[PDB]
């Protein structure tokens, strides 16, 4: 089981971090993948991050600076998203990963929106 | 001007996971954009560097490297861990900035009955350390077997060529990634 | 790689209901499928696109050749219809095709 933050809000310009914390079986051996969840619309992958090194590959459709960073003590996947804007008010998912060219997403974070408005 | 990636990607001919073809590249500039618009692999997991990043940053040299794996086997190359690709026949390095590419071989590696002509190093004398090369057939028997490339095996045991990438501006000088 | 299944359901349940992936020129044997409920965390439903994984009804079942692959739900009901989404493979940006709704009578 993943278990990400709570819902958030921003302003544009800056960045912000989130996180996912997983339990139930050896987090250092399974990949994590990050997942946008569009407003009222379809899907759209955005990376995964290996838990035990940087295995970022970063679908590149927007370059908004998607950083994937993590830590294997607390076990928990952080993703540092920059140049927060109007085409990322949407719900990010973790997402639990086979460990190579398996890849499948079946079990998830609760889904997090980070809302963007002008202001708070 | 460039550098001919295609030679490594999109070549024909396949080096085994012992004899792989090891090739030092410099004075170029590199349309990472290619490998992008490319849209052809399985997977181009990245290192140290993401590949946004990997085109506006500084490159001296580069390690490409050619070979090909059973399916399921590309899970043995990333830092740390066993197996026969995964130690008795290379290692990826642990400080590390290139990054590795790999995708389906069916129809260029694979045929009816399966195709014969890779083979592995299944066992060694010495795991092979960080990069290194034995292609020989030292005993430990030769440990060189080759793998069958069936359309009817498992997916894992079908043949994935792998193109790794390694940079290296240890202090040597420009001429490397693009603009 | 871009995928275009289908735009959403409109039939009577209880019925054997296709949707169908229709994949780009990329013909990938593998792919995936996923259930979406309403500002729920999606479920991968069909593994591989052919293996059941574990948990699952067997209402819906999965198909396909080469490129173009389809989702059969038999017998589907007013408890289980909400958002399907496909999901690609291998080739790099794994993308995931605009789903399939499912509303039924």
């Amino acid at each position: 089981q993943l278990v990400q933050s709570g819902a958030e809000v921003k302003k544009p310009g800056a960045t912000v971090k989130i996180s996912c914390k997983v339990s139930g079986y050896s987090f250092s051996n399974y990949y994590i993948h990050w997942v946008k969840q569009a407003p009222g619309k379809s899907l759209e992958w955005i990376g995964y991050i290996d838990p035990f090194n940087g295995g970022t590959s970063d679908n590149l459709k927007f370059k908004g600076a998607a950083t994937l960073t993590a830590d294997t003590s607390t076990d928990t996947a952080y993703m540092e998203l920059s140049s927060l804007r109007s085409e990322d008010t949407a719900v990010y998912y973790c997402a639990r990963s086979e460990y190579d060219p398996y890849y499948v997403m079946d079990y998830w974070g609760q889904g997090t929106t980070v809302t963007v408005s002008s202001a708070s | 001007n460039l550098c001919p990636f295609g030679e490594v990607f999109n070549a024909t001919r396949f080096a085994s996971v012992y004899a792989w073809n090891r090739k030092r590249i410099s004075n170029c500039v590199a349309d990472y954009s290619v490998l992008y618009n490319s849209a052809s692999f399985s997977t181009f997991k990245c290192y140290g560097v993401s590949p946004t990043k990997l085109n506006d940053l500084c490159f001296t040299n580069v390690y490409a490297d050619s070979f090909v794996i059973r399916g399921d086997e590309v899970r043995q190359i990333a830092p740390g861990q066993t197996g026969k690709i995964a130690d008795y026949n290379y290692k990826l390095p642990d400080d590390f900035t290139g990054c590795v590419i790999a995708w389906n071989s069916n129809n260029l590696d694979s045929k009816v009955g399966g195709n014969y002509n890779y083979l592995y190093r299944l066992f060694r004398k010495s795991n092979l350390k960080p990069f290194e090369r034995d292609i020989s057939t030292e005993i430990y028997y030769f440990p060189l077997q080759s793998y069958g490339f069936q359309p009817t095996n498992g997916v894992g045991y079908q043949p994935y060529r792998v193109v790794v990438l390694s940079f290296e501006l240890l202090h040597a000088p420009a001429t490397v990634c693009g603009p | 790689i871009v995928l275009t299944q289908s735009p959403f359901q409109s039939v009577s349940p209880k019925e054997k209901v296709t949707i169908t992936c229709r994949a780009s020129q990329s013909i990938s044997s593998n792919l995936h499928w996923y259930q979406q409920k309403p500002d729920q965390s999606p479920k991968l439903l069909i593994k591989y696109a052919s293996q059941s994984i574990s948990g699952i009804p067997s209402r819906f079942s999965g198909s396909g050749s080469g490129t173009d692959f389809t989702l059969t739900i038999n017998s589907l009901e007013a408890e289980d219809f909400g958002i399907y989404f496909c999901q690609q493979t291998n080739f790099w940006p794994y993308i995931f095709g605009q789903g399939t709704k499912l509303e039924i009578l």
